[PDB]
């Protein structure tokens, strides 16, 4: 068999394992954390997708920033991100985290969490519905499904 | 002529709604619970 | 009026005292708690099968802003800027000038969907039902720049969701 | 053929631990009015496999440990001992037919505390050490009652042989003559394996000792911990729910004995979903002030009861 065929299928096996076992670390900072709890509640039950309710920072694959990131909180956020073992993804939930939202023009609010850490998915709303955050999580799964780490290493 | 129509309770009002604590009583008394427990031990030893 | 929650005097007769001894030694009220969790094990779970099933919503739901047209195809917006004045987040930016035919029409209409608090004041202020919040709530992006809507993105949304937007407004405009 | 026998014991243990994670997540879900894993494979049957691959291709941390050799010794010892506690179990025929099997399981079980203590040192964190000390003090405290309760039961059996417990219960389960001991044995097994309502380690808002571990090394601690949950519930069924053994149809024993061992393992998941968590000072008082006085008193009763009824079991 060809080398380009084994790498293509190995890429699908690692992608399948990674997107089927996303363990999130939730930074519940503000009202957006309430909607994140309703995604774990029986109506939607994130756990049935493989997404565990709560995970410790060192056992986690995705960081969900749900609430307003203040200037007194930003260094703590970056520290937790740097200690996440890779691969690691960040989901930005709500207007506050995306761009500052209602407090954009405040002196004590970071205008968007994407200028502190890299962001993979933006979930809009104030707050996003629990069915809108779930749609974002399933959109991160498909993004991980398109990764081609092994198919790019083989062509180096 | 069209009458006013807005959300209203039904004529005569809604049925009663329970709100009080209703933890019921179940099981036997302490005397009988101890009697059954000791009885089991005696049969086991025999 | 008021009531006491925890002001009971436990009886000290032998039968009552023995009842609490059986409870302490035989763990009666702990096993009463195991039974309740056992009952839920045999109840039908409340989970829905997303994305094949969706959570119920109502005609008043506030989702993705959008710009509507008249049945002739002419834009409803006439650049009055009431929505820009009322927006508590200052998420709307507008510029206008006379159109080639002389109409009062916008040349810029941007909504920053990361400043927006999805409050609905823009559609309450509009005198011509031009800016509305539609029923779409699944429009998450992969970059920050895709959430800065301009007039072209908002007009595309209106043409895209007009069939559902019109029916919702038909169902609720009598309460407004 | 013996080497084939060892592999026929090890691999099924790991597979059972792998699918116990799924069953735990689904029983907890239905007791919470939800479902649990049902997307990764039919009814979530591929969820365990996805989790395993994900952990073993995730980059590990390995911080600046004070030793870096205890950090690798701790998970080897935990998993190595966890598999070793299965070799004398009669199901119904032991892999290793020890004469003092019951004493062998106490001895190996008391060595599992080192992996908790060593991982505390290796983390190099002062706070992580405090969490390790509380976990160690919990484990040693509750294995005082495991040893005395076991001695009390064996006074009705006559030996430390694990297969003699099958003969002892050939007319009646030992749960009947010794239900008070069974209660305190069952709770003592939860405390040993750091299970709710005794999971202060995993009980965030007060502390765990295995916090610096990620990826494969973390899974090794996890696998050992869950293999001990199955093993202790297999021990309980043999001890208090003896299954009749027919030498011509040994499979009949294994089916009945497995069903009991599963029902007792599901009881662990049932108890996790029902109760809040003990405070550290409160589970210590549950042992030094409630269980130990009763265990000592019942030990006196069980040394004398066989003598005063003329019911001393045979030595052999
Ligand atoms: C014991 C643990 C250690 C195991 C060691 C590794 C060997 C185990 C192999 C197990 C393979 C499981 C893969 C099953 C994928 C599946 O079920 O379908 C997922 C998906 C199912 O669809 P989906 O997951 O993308 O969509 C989910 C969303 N809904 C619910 C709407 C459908 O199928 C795929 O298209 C993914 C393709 C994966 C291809 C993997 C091929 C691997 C071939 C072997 C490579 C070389 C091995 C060395
Ligand atoms: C799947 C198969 C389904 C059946 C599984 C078994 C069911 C076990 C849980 C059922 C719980 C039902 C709730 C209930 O009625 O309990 C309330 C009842 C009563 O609760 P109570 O606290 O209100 O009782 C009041 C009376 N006094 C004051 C005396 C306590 O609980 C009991 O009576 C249980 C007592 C026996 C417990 C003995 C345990 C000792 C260990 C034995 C080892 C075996
Ligand atoms: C090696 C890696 C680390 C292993 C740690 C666990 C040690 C295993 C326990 C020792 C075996 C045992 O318990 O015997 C009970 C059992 C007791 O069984 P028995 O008392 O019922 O008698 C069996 C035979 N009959 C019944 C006929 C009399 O011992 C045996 O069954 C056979 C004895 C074999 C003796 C060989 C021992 C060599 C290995 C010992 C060195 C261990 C080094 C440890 C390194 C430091 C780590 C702590
Ligand atoms: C209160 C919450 C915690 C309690 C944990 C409860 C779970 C532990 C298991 C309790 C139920 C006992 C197991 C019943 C299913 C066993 C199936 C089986 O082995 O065959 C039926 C067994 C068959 O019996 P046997 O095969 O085990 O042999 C009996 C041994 N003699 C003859 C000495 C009595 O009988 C039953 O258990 C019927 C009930
Ligand atoms: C004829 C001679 C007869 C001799 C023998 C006579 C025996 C008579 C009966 C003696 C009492 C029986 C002992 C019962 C054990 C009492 C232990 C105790 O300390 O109780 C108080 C203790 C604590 O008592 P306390 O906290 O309420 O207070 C103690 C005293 N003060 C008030 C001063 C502090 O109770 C507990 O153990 C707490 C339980 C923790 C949660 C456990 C979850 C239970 C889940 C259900 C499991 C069901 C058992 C499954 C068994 C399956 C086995 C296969
Ligand atoms: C454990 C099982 C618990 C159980 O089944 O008890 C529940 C039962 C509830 O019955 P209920 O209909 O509510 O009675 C109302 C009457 N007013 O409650 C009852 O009816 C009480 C019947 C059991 C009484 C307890 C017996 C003594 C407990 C100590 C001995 C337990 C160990 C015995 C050996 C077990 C070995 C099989
Ligand atoms: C305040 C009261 C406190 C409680 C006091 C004690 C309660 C009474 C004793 C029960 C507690 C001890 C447990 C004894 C287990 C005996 C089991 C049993 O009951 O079986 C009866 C059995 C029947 O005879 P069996 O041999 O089976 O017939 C067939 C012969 N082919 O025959 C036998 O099993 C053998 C006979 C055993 C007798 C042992 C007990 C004798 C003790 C003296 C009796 C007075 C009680 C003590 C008084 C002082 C208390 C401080
Ligand atoms: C035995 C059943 C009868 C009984 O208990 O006595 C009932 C009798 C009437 O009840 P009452 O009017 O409330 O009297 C108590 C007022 N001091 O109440 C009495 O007055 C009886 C005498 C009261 C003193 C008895 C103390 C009993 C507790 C002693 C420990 C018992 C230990 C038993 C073993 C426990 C393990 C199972
Ligand atoms: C005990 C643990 C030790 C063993 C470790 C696990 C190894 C054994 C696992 C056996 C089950 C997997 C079967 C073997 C791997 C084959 C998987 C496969 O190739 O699926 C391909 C198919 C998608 O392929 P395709 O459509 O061509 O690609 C499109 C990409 N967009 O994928 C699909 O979507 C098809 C839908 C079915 C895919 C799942 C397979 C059926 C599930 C069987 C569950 C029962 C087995 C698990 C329980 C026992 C534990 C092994
Ligand atoms: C029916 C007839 C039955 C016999 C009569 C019943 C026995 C009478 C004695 C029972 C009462 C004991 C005295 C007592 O009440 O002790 C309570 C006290 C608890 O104090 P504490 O928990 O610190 O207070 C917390 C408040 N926030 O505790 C203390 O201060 C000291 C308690 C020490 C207990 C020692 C336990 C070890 C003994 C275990 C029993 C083994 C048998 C002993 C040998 C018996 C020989 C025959
Ligand atoms: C030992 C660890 C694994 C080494 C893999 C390896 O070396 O696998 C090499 C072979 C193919 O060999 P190649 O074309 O020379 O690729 C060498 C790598 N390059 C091209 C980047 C230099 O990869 C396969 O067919 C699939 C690997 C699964
Ligand atoms: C394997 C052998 C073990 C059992 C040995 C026999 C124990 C005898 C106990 C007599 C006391 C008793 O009451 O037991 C019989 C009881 C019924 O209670 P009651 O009398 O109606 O309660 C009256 C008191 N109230 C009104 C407070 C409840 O029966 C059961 O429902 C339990 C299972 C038997
Ligand atoms: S985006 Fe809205 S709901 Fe979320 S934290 Fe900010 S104000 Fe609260
Ligand atoms: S919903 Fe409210 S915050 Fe958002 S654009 Fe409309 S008026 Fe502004
Ligand atoms: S309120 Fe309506 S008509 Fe006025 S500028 Fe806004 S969208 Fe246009």
């Amino acid at each position: 068999s060809r080398g380009e065929y084994v790498v293509a299928k190995l890429d699908d096996l690692i992608n399948w394992a990674r997107r089927s076992s996303l363990w999130p670390m939730t930074f519940g900072l503000a009202c957006c954390a309430v909607e994140m709890m309703h995604m774990a509640a029986p109506r939607y039950d994130m756990d049935r997708f493989g997404v565990v309710f709560r995970a410790s920072p060192r056992q986690s694959d995705v960081m969900i920033v749900a609430g307003t990131l203040t200037n007194k909180m930003a260094p703590a956020l970056r520290k937790v991100y740097d200690q996440m073992p890779e691969p690691r993804y960040v989901v930005s939930m709500g207007s506050c985290a995306n761009g500052g939202g209602y407090y954009h023009y405040s002196y004590s609010v970071v205008r968007g969490c994407d200028r502190i850490v890299p962001v993979d998915i933006y979930v809009p709303g104030c707050p996003p519905t629990a069915e809108a955050l779930l749609y974002g999580i399933l959109q991160l799964q498909k993004k991980i499904k398109r990764e081609k780490r092994l198919r790019i290493w083989y062509r180096r | 002529a069209s009458k006013v129509k807005q959300d209203m309770p039904p004529v005569g009002g809604y049925g009663p709604i329970d709100y009080k604590r209703n933890l019921p009583r179940r099981g036997l008394s302490g005397y009988s619970m101890f009697a059954v427990g000791i009885g089991a031990l005696l049969f086991g030893y025999w | 009026t008021y009531k006491y929650v925890n002001l009971r005097e436990p009886s000290m007769d032998m039968k009552s005292v023995t009842d609490r001894a059986a409870q302490t030694l035989l763990w009666t009220e702990l096993i009463r708690g195991l039974g309740m969790t056992l009952s839920y094990l045999f109840r039908e779970p409340a989970t829905i099968n997303y994305p094949f099933e969706k959570g119920p919503l109502s005609p008043r739901f506030r989702g993705e802003h959008a710009l509507r047209r008249y049945p002739s195809g002419e834009e409803r917006c006439i650049a009055c800027k009431l929505c820009e004045a009322v927006c508590p987040a200052q998420a709307i930016t507008i510029e206008a000038e006379p159109r080639a035919d002389g109409s009062r029409r916008t040349t810029r209409y941007d909504i920053d969907m990361t400043k927006c608090i999805y409050c609905g004041f823009c559609q309450e202020a509009c005198p011509v039902d031009a800016i509305v919040e539609g029923p779409n709530f699944e429009f998450s992006t992969e970059t920050h720049e895709e959430l800065l809507y301009n007039k072209e993105k908002l007009l595309n949304n209106g043409d895209k969701w007009e069939a559902e937007i019109a029916a919702n407004i038909q169902a609720d405009y009598l309460y407004r | 053929m013996f080497m084939i026998n060892i592999l026929m014991l090890i691999i099924p243990i790991l597979l059972a631990v792998a699918f116990l994670t799924l069953v735990e997540r689904k029983v907890l879900g239905y007791m919470q009015l939800r479902k649990g894993p049902n997307v990764v494979g039919p009814y979530g049957l591929l969820q365990p496999i996805a989790d395993a691959i994900k952990l073993f291709i995730k980059e590990p941390l390995r911080p600046a440990t004070s030793s870096a050799s205890m950090f690798i010794l701790a998970p080897i010892m935990a998993l190595g001992l966890a598999l070793t506690m299965w070799i004398p179990l009669p199901m119904p025929y032991p892999l290793i037919n020890m004469n003092l099997g019951v004493l062998f399981m106490l001895a190996m079980s008391s060595l599992a505390v080192y992996s908790i203590l060593w991982s505390g040192w290796a983390s190099n964190s002062k706070y992580a050490l405090i969490g390790a000390l509380r976990a160690v003090a919990q484990t040693i405290s509750y294995e005082v009652t495991l040893a005395i309760i076991l001695l009390s039961v064996l006074l009705m059996s006559g030996s430390f042989t694990l297969s003699t417990l099958i003969t002892t219960q050939e007319q009646m389960w030992l749960i009947l003559p010794a239900w008070p001991l069974a209660m305190m044995w069952f709770i003592s097994t939860l405390a040993e394996t750091n299970r709710a309502p005794f999971d202060l380690t995993e009980g965030e808002s007060e502390l765990g000792f295995n916090v610096e571990y990620a990826a494969g090394p973390f899974a090794l601690f996890f696998m050992a911990e869950y293999a001990n949950i199955i093993m202790m519930n297999i021990f309980t069924a043999i001890l208090f729910l003896g299954t009749s053994h027919n030498p011509h149809m040994p499979e009949l024993y294994t089916i009945n004995f497995t069903i009991k061992s599963l029902l007792l393992t599901m009881s662990f998941l049932w108890i996790r979903a029902s109760y809040p968590r003990f405070r550290y000072d409160q589970l210590m008082h549950l042992l030094w002030k409630n269980f130990l006085p009763l265990t000592l008193a019942l030990c006196m009763w069980h040394v004398s009861l066989p003598i005063l009824t003329s019911g001393i079991p045979p030595q052999t």
